[PDB]
């Protein structure tokens, strides 16, 4: 009993803030097994949500962490603020050092684009026609 | 050295003026050991006896193909190329830089949608003594390339494009690349060895087909249409899954929809265009399929 | 791809209005940066508008006289340059900045396109 | 096809000078070189010097590096062999040819051959 | 449980007009897209037209465009295929093929999932 609508707008909204934060080891995906595809989604949508669910949980922890708070510090008006806050709402509907660490941002947005775009067809999908 | 193929191997020769390059020593690929002579090409001077051949490699007169003889017999040929580096900078005369996106691109590659099937092409001004030879991975063989194939001919500069098809044996569609494909090009003109080598995701290559059956309906208020369009035949399937999102421009004004159609005032003469992308991935806009008012 | 205008010869004291398109795209929420390349020297950072347009950066061989600005839905970022001196004359580049990382002191990690020529006659 | 053709050879001193020059109609690639080989009375056929017309480093034989000296003109499409201090061992028919395998000493890399000038260098 | 069961098959004479149908079993039509193609004695297998079940967008190859229409009715999970104006050329066993996602409406055989026994169509000059 999934919010489909709600899940499909939030995600989509997702793919915007991602791209917005950057144009253009070690994180999660969503792999072949995890039944991400409609024919997987129609026999049990759990196993792929769950999976959606661990990596949102993770990038949302990385998006707090030092990493991202440490610095040059990022703008006080950076769509970061909006993605990380979008994220958990997201995860909460599905379950209710110096530097040039900037490396490490771009190597994480750059991977948190890729998440987000498949999470987003999986929800414009659910919407359609579960 | 090192070898490129069986039979044919490759010499990077760090060229300056004065000398004085690489010791290279051949071996001949037989059980034989005794009565073994070596030749250079097009002469039949012995240019050393026995099972192996010492050569100094310091310009593109030591390569070519050297032959291993025994009582009136070949027993095997050795061909030398080489990998010319000047100043640091390997050679890059086999392929034209095609100056877009950036500068130092020869090779391009482009995907039509999700299949895990792509398409590479480059531009060479060389017509004869010319081969190409095409491989691909990702990261784990799981990817299959055609024949380099001419594509298409140019004329004045007179340039060949080449082009060929690559396709991921085992692709999920609907997961997310975490290693990218990479697209290895050798590109062998007479005794000259080139390298060419493209990184990328099936995500940032993909550029969708134009939108189709673009069609005008007039709406009450005279010069206000209803614009209509479906999804191209070659992207991927279902729609609901893998969803485009579109821009209509009133060329002679703008609007983004995720929708087939839209609303919008024709002015007569002018032409109403429709371009594809993907809905959640900033990727290639499709060509502009066109309607006039 | 955005596109750079706005470009010209003019006298010492003199102005101009630079601006970047966008297309094919909108400029809605993105960081832009202005940056300068002189005849031999290296590219150095201008000015850069923050992706709300409250949050402003200039080198300090530009202020009060440069004065960056969005453009609402028109998707361009301008850059107004009075008071021009040979100092000045330079190619003029405009790039995706997030986070105003480049104008701001840090190193990113690069370009694109063809500039805009600029030039202040001494 | 491109041609080559040479000239400036003749009768001269044993220690003038002279410049040889090789105007081609065109260069197939534009990494192209010409080369000058020469052909003395006895001797087989002989590699001198080679430039390509994008510039760099030219490529010489060791018996004439530095005295000969090889430079291009693009604006005239004419390679030039600045020859001083010349020898009777000089003597020969002083050959250009064109290759795509820039650096050759190689008569069977080079493509392309002009008819020759001769050099005779009367001591 | 995956079928795909085609009908219509018959002899036509030339100009004549045939409607074929592929009933679906056990997926949903709106999960995949559909393609028709059609085998011709002693040649290859080639496609003919492929539909998005949840859109109604329809490709056609060549040979066929003009002609023929593909429809689909979700409800009862089949697929429709109306061939207009035959000829001896169009004589073939026609197959009902489901598209692996990812896949375009053209897709190759190869990115068939499952098949259709086939149906035959001759077109008798
Ligand atoms: C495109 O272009 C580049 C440049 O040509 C290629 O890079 C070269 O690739 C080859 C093949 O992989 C490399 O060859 C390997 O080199 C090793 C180096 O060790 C020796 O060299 C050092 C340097 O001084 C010595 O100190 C040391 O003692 C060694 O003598 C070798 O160990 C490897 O040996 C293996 O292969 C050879 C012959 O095939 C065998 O004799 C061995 O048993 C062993 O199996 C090997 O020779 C070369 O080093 C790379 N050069 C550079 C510049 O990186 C790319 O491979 C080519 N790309 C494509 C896609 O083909």
């Amino acid at each position: 009993s999934p919010a489909w609508t709600q899940c499909q707008q939030l995600s989509q909204k997702l793919c915007t803030l991602a791209w917005s934060a950057h144009p253009l080891n070690d994180v999660p995906h969503i792999q072949c097994g995890d039944g991400c595809d409609p024919q997987g989604l129609r026999d049990n949508s759990q196993f792929c949500l769950q999976r959606i669910h661990q990596g949102l949980i993770f990038y949302e922890k990385l998006l707090g962490s030092d990493i991202f708070t440490g610095e040059p510090s990022l703008l006080p008006d950076s769509p970061v603020g909006q993605l990380h806050a979008s994220l958990l709402g997201l995860s909460q509907l599905l379950q209710p050092q110096p530097w040039q660490r900037l490396l490490l941002r771009f190597k994480i947005l750059r991977s948190l684009q890729a998440f987000v775009a498949v999470a987003a067809r999986v929800f414009a999908h659910g919407a359609a026609t579960l | 050295i090192w070898e490129l193929k069986k039979d044919v191997y490759v010499v990077e020769l760090d060229w300056y003026p004065d000398a004085p390059g690489e010791m290279v020593v051949l071996t001949c690929d037989t059980p034989e050991e005794d009565g073994i002579t070596w030749t250079l090409d097009q002469s039949s001077e012995v240019l050393g006896s026995g099972k192996t051949l010492t050569i100094q490699v310091k310009e593109f007169g030591d390569a070519g193909q050297y032959t291993c003889h025994k009582g009136g017999e070949v027993l095997s040929h050795s061909l030398l190329l080489l990998h010319k580096k000047e100043d640091g900078i390997w050679s890059t005369d086999i392929l034209k830089d095609q100056k877009e996106p950036k500068n130092k691109t020869f090779l391009r590659c482009e995907a039509k949608n999700y299949s895990g099937r792509f398409t590479c092409w480059w531009l060479t001004t060389i017509s004869t003594d010319l081969t190409f030879s095409v491989k691909s991975s990702r990261g784990p063989q799981g990817v299959t390339c055609g024949a380099a194939t001419l594509s298409a001919e140019r004329v004045r500069n007179k340039e060949y494009e080449y082009s060929v098809e690559c396709q991921e044996d085992s692709a999920c569609p609907a997961a997310e690349e975490s290693l990218p494909i990479e697209v290895m090009v050798d590109a062998v003109h007479k005794l000259k060895y080139e390298n060419y080598t493209s990184s990328f995701f099936i995500r940032d290559i993909i550029k969708p087909d134009p939108p189709k059956n673009l069609q005008l309906k007039p709406l009450k208020n005279s010069r206000q249409v209803e614009v209509s369009w479906e999804y191209p035949d070659t992207w991927s399937t279902p729609h609901s899954y893998f969803s485009l999102t579109f821009c209509v421009q009133v060329q002679g004004d703008r609007v983004f929809t995720d929708k087939t159609s839209a609303t919008v005032i024709c002015r007569k003469n002018a032409s109403i265009s429709v371009r594809a992308q993907d809905r959640y991935y900033s990727s290639s806009w499709s060509e502009w399929a066109s309607v006039p008012c | 791809q955005l596109v750079e205008s706005g470009g010209g010869l003019v006298q010492p004291g003199g102005s101009l209005r630079l601006s970047c398109a966008a297309s094919g795209f909108t400029l809605d929420y993105l960081a832009i940066g202005w940056f300068r390349q002189a005849p031999g020297k290296e590219r150095e950072g201008v000015s850069c508008v923050s992706s709300s347009g409250q949050y402003t950066y200039y080198a300090d061989s530009v202020k009060g006289r440069f004065t960056i600005s969005r453009d609402n839905a028109e998707s361009t970022v301008y850059l107004q340059m009075n008071s021009l001196k040979p100092e000045d004359t330079a190619v003029y580049y405009c790039a995706t900045d997030p986070e105003c990382y480049r104008v701001r002191g840090y190193y990113n990690g690069d370009y694109w396109g063809q500039g805009t020529q600029v030039t202040v006659s001494s | 096809e491109v041609q080559l053709v040479e000239s400036g050879g003749g009768l001269v001193q044993a220690g003038g000078s002279l410049r040889l020059s090789c105007a081609a109609s065109g260069r197939t690639f534009s990494w192209s070189a010409v080369g000058w080989f020469r052909q003395a009375p006895g001797k087989e056929r002989e590699f001198v010097a080679a430039i390509r017309w994008s510039g760099g480093s030219p490529y010489y034989a060791d018996s004439v590096k530095d005295r000969f000296t090889i430079s291009r003109d693009n604006a005239k499409n004419t390679v030039y062999l600045q020859m001083n201090s010349l020898r009777p061992e000089d003597t020969a028919v002083y050959l250009c040819g064109e290759t795509s395998l820039f650096p050759t000493s190689r008569g069977s890399h080079y493509d392309t051959w002009g008819q020759g000038t001769q050099v005779t260098v009367s001591s | 449980e995956v079928q795909l069961v085609e009908s219509g098959g018959g002899l036509v004479q030339p100009g004549g007009s045939l409607r074929l149908s592929c009933a679906a079993s056990g997926f949903t039509l709106d999960d995949y897209a559909i393609a028709w193609f059609r085998q011709a004695p002693g040649k290859e297998r080639e496609g003919v037209s492929g539909i998005d079940s949840g859109d109604g967008s329809a490709y056609y190859a060549d040979s066929v465009k003009g002609r023929f229409t593909i429809s689909s009715d979700n409800a009862k999970n089949t697929v429709y295929l109306q061939m207009n104006s035959l000829r001896p050329e169009d004589t073939a066993v026609y197959y009902c093929a489901r598209v692996r996602t990812g896949w375009g409406l053209n897709a190759p055989d190869y990115a068939m999932d499952y098949w259709g026994k086939g149906t035959l169509v001759t077109v008798s000059s």
